[PDB]
C-alpha cells in the first residue's frame, strides 16, 4: 500500500535521488515544486507525470552539498502546510466580518 | 586583473534597417580613442536605451579581480568582490569567428571580432593586436554602464 | 427529446428554466430578453435554449391511449 | 518559434522544460549557466535546445560542429531600405544560418532543413557519426520539448 | 419595357 | 510482451524496404485504434483514412 | 423480437463538420486540465489548426464566428450562398456585430492554460460549429 | 529565498460580493501555481452525494 | 586563411579512406531484391500524369 | 423528469451514496470556478480632444468616465477592474500607443458558483482543508517510512 517510493539513483546517492509518488496531479506536482524550488541549496528540481491513464507522478531533486534530498523535500512540505494554515485563517476572518457586516448594514 | 580590452562609447545610430523584433535593438556605435567599431544587441526592454546615450565597455576573462581562472558553473548564492558591482550590465558570451586576415598579412591592420551571447549578435572591428587573446572557443564576459 | 438537466460545457442547472421559458415568452419578449432575465450570462448555456426543439410534444401522438 | 533571437525564460520555467522533455531514465543531469546575468539570471532558448544535446549526445564522445542552411532565407523579415553604408552586408552575421560549434546553436533557426528529413540535416548528420539509436533518441526528445 | 426586382444583400447590422 | 520488446507491421500492397519497419512496444488502456507517427507516413505510403 | 443496444461515442469513432472536414475522436481529456477562457468556460471541442491551410475550408471560419454572434446577440443567421457579394464581404459586416456585442473583432479572446497557471501570450479563436455524428 | 513574515505581511482577501450560490473575493499576494491548485481542487475534490443505483419496476412510458 | 585548424594534409586523406571503405555494402544482402523494388517504386510512383 | 400519458407508470428505488469530483462528472459541487487577473489601464499619454467618444467606445460599458473640469471632457479610468480586454483599441492606427494595455502581477479574483449542495463560503474552506491533509498524509507517509 505504498503511497511514496523513492529509487536510488546508479549515478550517486543522495544528493540527486528521484521520487515517485503515487495517486496524484497536476495540483501537488505544481505547487510543491514551486515550493521546494525557493530553498537555495538545491540544483535542479523537476517533475512528470510518466503515464496519462495512470495518476502518478515523478519527482526529481539535486542539491549542491553532500546532504541527501529528504531535508529539502521536508522542509518544502512543511513551508506549504504552514502557508495554508495562515492563508485558512485569515480567509474564515474575512468571511465572518463581511458577513456580520452584511446583517450590520441591513439593520 | 583581466581586462582583455576596454574602452568608453557613445552611439551615433540605433537601427538602421527598421524595427523587425519585440525584444531587442541592432546597435551601431562607434569609439572614440581607438577607432573601433561596435554592432551589438541589447535587450531595450530590461534596459532601454537611447541614442544620445554613452557607456564604458570593457570585456573581460573572469570577473574576479584576484583574476584567478577557476569557473565550473554560476552559483547563484555567493558573493564577493566582482568587477560588475560598478556596472549595470551584464552578459556571458562566446566567440567563435575572427575575420580580416586571409594570408600570411604584411599589414594586418583591420581585424573583427564576432561574438554572440546565446544568441544575441556582436560585432566589433579594430585592429589585429589589441583584439588578442581572442582564440576560437573563448568565452568573456560582456560587461557595460551607462555613463553620463 | 426532452430537455437535458445539466449544460453541455460548464455545468449550471438548466433542466428547469424550460417552463418559464415558455412563460416569458407568452409575455412576449425578444429571445434575447428571455434569456436575460432568465439568468443566463455566459453564452454556452444560452445556446441550450435558444435552439433546443422538443420532440415529446409531436412524438406522444402516437400514444397507445386509453 | 523556440529558436529565434529571443524568447527569455527565467530559472524555473527553464529547468521545467527541460526535465519534462527529457524521458526519465537518466539520472545525474547536467546544464548551463545563464546567458544574460545583469538583473535576473535569463536565459534564450537555444541555451535550452542545447542541454538536451549536452546529455542526450553520451558521455563517451564530444559534440559536433556545422555551419550548413536553413529554409528561410535572410530576407524573410525583410523592410524597406538602409540607411545607406557599406561595410556592413545582410549577408554575414544573419540569422539564416546555423552555425552550432560545439553542441551549442548560436546563431540561427531551426527551420524545416534540419530536423526534416533532408540531406545536410540535423537529425540527420547525428545519425551518420553516433549510431542510431541517438539519433532516435534526439528526435523523440526534441518533440517532446516542442510540444510542451 | 423591362421590369427590375430589389436587393436584398445588405442585412441588418448590430443592434 | 513487455516494454523491452518490439512488433513489425505490414501493408497491402507490400512495396518496398521501409514497407516494414519495426517499432518499440509500450501499454495504453484507453485505446481502440492504432497510434504511428505522421511524418512517418512516406515510409508505408500511408493513408490513415 | 426487436432488441435495443447502447452505442456511445467511444476513442476511435469519427465527427464530422459540415464542410467534409472529418475528423476522429483522438483521446477524452479531464476537464481540470482544458485551458478556460476570460470568463470562466471550458472548451469541449479541441481542434488542430494545420488544416485550413490545404483545406480551402473557409466555411468552419465564417460560421463559427457567426455561431458565436448568434448565440449572443439571440437571433438565428442566415447562410445560403450568393447574397454576400465582394462589395460588402461576410468577414466585415459578420464581425461588426462582435464588435458591437463587446468581444474582439476577429472572433479571438485571450484564454489561459489549465496545467501551469499561466496567461498565454497568443490569443486564441474560438466558436460554435454544428457537429453530426457519423 | 522563502521567509514567512515577509510574505504574511501581504496577504489580504478583499470580498467584493456575496449571496446566495455565488462569492467573489481578491486573493491579492499569491502565486500561480498555488491559485491553480485552489481552482483544481475545487473543480475535481470536494466530495459530494449523488444517485449511482436505480432498480426499475414497471416502466411503461 | 586564418588557419588555427589542428589537421594534416594526410589525416584527412586516411579519413576520407576510411569512410569509403566503410561505406561499401557488406556481403549477404540479396541485390536483386533491391533493384526489383528501387523500380518497383517509381512503378508505383508513375502515377502523376 | 418525464411525460406521461393515462396508462403509464414509473417505480423506481434509488440509492445513493458518496465519492469525488474526479471519479465521475455529477460530483462538481460548483458551476464554476475560475480566475482573471486584475487588469491595468495606464494611458501613457494624456487622452483628451474628441478621443472620449471613440474611447468610451473603445472599452467596457463603464470604464473612461468622461470628466469635464473646464466642461471639455478629458478621459480617466473608472474602474480597471471592468474589463476583459476586448483589445479593440488597435484597429485605430492612432491610439495604438497613446494608452498600454497588461495585467498586474498577481492580483488574482476567484468566482465561485455553488450548485446548492453547500453555499460557496464551506466549498472554499473544505478545498483548503483537503489540500493540507494530502499534504499531512505524504509527510507523516515519509516520517514512517524512517
Amino acid at each position: 500500500k505504498t503511497a511514496l517510493e523513492m529509487v536510488q539513483a546508479a549515478g550517486t546517492d543522495r544528493h540527486c535521488v528521484t521520487f515517485v509518488l503515487h495517486e496524484e496531479d497536476h495540483t501537488l506536482g505544481n505547487s510543491l515544486r514551486y515550493m521546494i524550488m525557493k530553498n537555495p541549496e538545491v540544483e535542479f528540481c523537476g517533475y512528470t507525470t510518466t503515464h496519462p491513464s495512470e495518476s502518478k507522478i515523478n519527482l526529481r531533486i539535486q542539491t549542491r552539498g553532500t546532504l541527501p534530498a529528504v531535508e529539502p523535500f521536508q522542509r518544502g512540505l512543511n513551508e506549504l502546510m504552514n502557508v495554508c494554515q495562515h492563508v485558512l485563517d485569515k480567509f474564515e476572518a474575512s468571511i465572518k466580518d463581511y458577513k456580520d457586516q452584511k446583517a450590520s448594514r441591513n439593520e | 586583473a583581466g581586462i582583455l580590452f576596454e574602452d568608453i562609447f557613445d552611439v551615433k545610430d540605433i537601427d538602421p534597417e527598421g524595427k523587425k523584433f519585440d525584444r531587442v535593438s541592432r546597435l551601431h556605435c562607434e569609439s572614440e580613442s581607438f577607432k573601433m567599431d561596435l554592432i551589438l544587441d541589447v535587450n531595450i526592454q530590461i534596459y532601454p536605451v537611447d541614442l544620445g546615450d554613452k557607456f564604458r565597455l570593457v570585456i573581460a576573462s573572469t570577473l574576479y579581480e584576484d583574476g584567478t581562472l577557476d569557473d565550473g558553473e554560476y552559483n547563484p548564492t555567493d558573493d564577493r568582490p566582482s568587477r560588475a558591482d560598478q556596472f549595470e550590465y551584464v552578459m556571458y558570451g562566446k566567440v567563435y569567428r575572427i575575420e580580416g586576415d586571409e594570408t600570411s598579412t604584411e599589414a594586418a591592420t583591420r581585424l573583427s571580432a564576432y561574438v554572440s551571447y546565446g544568441g544575441l549578435l556582436m560585432r566589433l572591428q579594430g585592429d589585429a593586436n589589441n583584439l588578442h587573446g581572442f582564440e576560437v572557443d573563448s568565452r568573456v564576459y560582456l560587461l557595460m554602464k551607462k555613463l553620463a | 427529446m426532452i430537455i437535458p438537466v445539466r449544460c453541455f460545457t460548464c455545468g449550471k442547472i438548466v433542466g428547469n428554466k424550460w417552463e418559464a421559458y415558455l412563460g416569458l415568452l407568452q409575455a412576449e419578449y425578444t429571445e434575447g430578453d428571455a434569456l436575460d432575465a432568465l439568468g443566463l450570462k455566459r453564452y454556452c448555456c444560452r445556446r441550450m435554449l435558444l435552439a433546443h426543439v422538443d420532440l415529446i410534444e409531436k412524438l406522444l401522438n402516437y400514444a397507445p391511449l386509453e | 518559434s523556440m529558436t529565434t533571437r529571443g524568447c527569455f525564460f527565467t530559472r524555473e520555467h527553464y529547468m521545467e522544460l527541460v526535465y519534462r522533455g527529457l524521458t526519465d531514465k537518466v539520472g545525474r543531469v547536467k546544464l548551463l549557466s545563464p546567458s544574460i546575468l545583469k538583473p535576473f539570471p535569463l536565459w534564450t532558448g537555444k541555451q535550452v535546445v542545447s542541454t538536451l544535446l549536452i546529455n542526450i549526445i553520451p558521455e563517451d564522445h564530444i559534440p559536433l560542429n556545422l555551419s550548413g542552411k536553413a529554409k528561410i532565407t535572410g530576407k524573410a523579415w525583410v523592410k524597406e531600405t538602409p540607411r545607406s553604408v557599406p561595410g556592413f552586408n545582410p549577408d554575414s552575421m544573419c540569422e539564416s544560418q546555423v552555425i552550432i560549434r560545439e553542441g551549442e546553436l548560436l546563431c540561427g533557426v531551426l527551420d524545416k532543413a534540419h530536423y526534416g528529413s533532408s540531406a545536410y540535416g540535423l537529425v540527420h548528420c547525428c545519425y551518420e557519426i553516433y549510431g542510431g539509436e541517438t539519433s532516435g533518441k534526439v528526435l523523440t526528445c526534441l518533440a517532446r520539448l516542442f510540444t510542451a | 419595357p423591362l421590369q427590375p426586382i430589389p436587393a436584398s444583400p445588405p442585412p441588418q447590422i448590430p443592434p | 510482451v513487455k516494454n523491452g520488446d518490439i512488433l513489425l507491421l505490414n501493408r497491402q500492397p507490400t512495396l518496398h524496404r521501409p514497407s516494414i519497419q519495426a517499432h518499440r512496444a509500450r501499454i495504453l488502456p484507453e485505446e481502440k485504434v492504432l497510434r504511428l507517427h505522421y511524418a512517418n507516413c512516406k515510409a508505408y505510403n500511408a493513408d490513415f483514412d | 423480437i426487436t432488441m435495443r443496444v447502447p452505442r456511445n461515442p467511444t476513442i476511435g469513432d469519427k465527427f464530422a463538420s459540415r464542410h467534409g472536414q472529418k475528423g476522429i475522436l483522438s483521446r477524452l481529456w479531464p476537464a481540470e486540465d482544458m485551458p478556460f477562457t476570460e470568463s470562466g468556460m471550458v472548451p469541449d471541442i479541441l481542434f488542430n489548426p494545420h488544416g485550413f491551410p490545404s483545406r480551402m475550408t473557409i466555411g468552419m471560419l465564417i460560421e463559427s464566428m457567426a455561431g458565436k454572434s448568434a448565440a449572443l446577440h439571440g437571433l438565428c443567421h442566415d447562410a445560403t450562398p450568393f447574397i454576400f457579394s465582394e462589395e460588402n464581404s461576410a468577414l466585415e459586416y459578420f464581425g461588426e456585430m462582435l464588435k458591437a456585442a463587446g468581444y474582439n473583432f476577429y472572433g479571438t479572446e485571450r484564454l489561459y492554460s489549465g496545467i501551469s497557471g499561466l496567461e498565454l501570450e497568443a490569443d486564441i479563436f474560438i466558436g460554435v460549429v454544428y457537429y453530426q455524428r457519423l | 529565498a522563502w521567509d514567512q513574515d515577509r510574505f504574511e505581511k501581504n496577504f489580504r482577501v478583499d470580498v467584493v460580493h456575496m449571496d446566495e450560490n455565488s462569492l467573489e473575493f481578491d486573493m491579492v499576494g499569491i502565486d500561480a501555481a498555488i491559485a491553480n491548485a485552489f481552482r483544481r481542487i475545487l473543480l475535481a475534490e470536494v466530495p459530494t452525494m449523488a444517485v449511482e443505483k436505480v432498480l426499475v419496476y414497471n416502466n411503461t412510458s | 586563411s586564418y588557419e588555427k585548424s589542428e589537421l594534416s594534409l594526410d589525416r584527412l586523406r586516411t579519413l576520407l579512406q576510411l569512410k569509403w571503405q566503410r561505406s561499401l555494402c557488406e556481403p549477404g544482402e540479396a541485390v536483386g531484391l533491391l533493384a526489383a523494388q528501387s523500380i518497383g517504386e517509381p512503378s508505383t510512383q508513375m502515377t502523376l500524369n | 423528469i418525464a411525460q406521461l400519458r393515462p396508462g403509464q407508470e414509473i417505480d423506481l428505488l434509488m440509492h445513493c451514496v458518496k465519492g469525488i469530483g474526479k471519479d465521475h462528472a455529477k460530483f462538481s459541487p460548483v458551476a464554476t470556478a475560475s480566475y482573471r487577473l486584475l487588469p491595468d489601464i495606464t494611458l501613457l499619454e494624456p487622452v483628451e480632444g474628441e478621443a472620449a467618444e471613440e474611447l468610451s467606445r473603445c472599452f467596457s460599458p463603464g470604464v473612461i468616465e468622461v470628466q469635464e473640469v473646464q466642461g471639455k471632457k478629458v478621459a480617466r479610468v473608472a474602474n480597471p477592474r471592468l474589463d476583459t480586454f476586448s483589445r479593440e483599441i488597435f484597429r485605430n492606427e492612432k491610439l495604438k500607443k497613446v494608452v498600454r494595455l497588461a495585467r498586474v502581477r498577481d492580483h488574482y479574483i476567484f468566482s465561485v458558483e455553488s450548485t446548492g449542495v453547500l453555499p460557496p463560503d464551506v466549498l472554499v474552506s473544505e478545498a483548503i482543508k483537503v489540500l493540507m491533509g494530502k499534504c499531512r498524509r505524504f509527510l507523516d507517509e515519509l516520517d514512517a517510512v524512517q
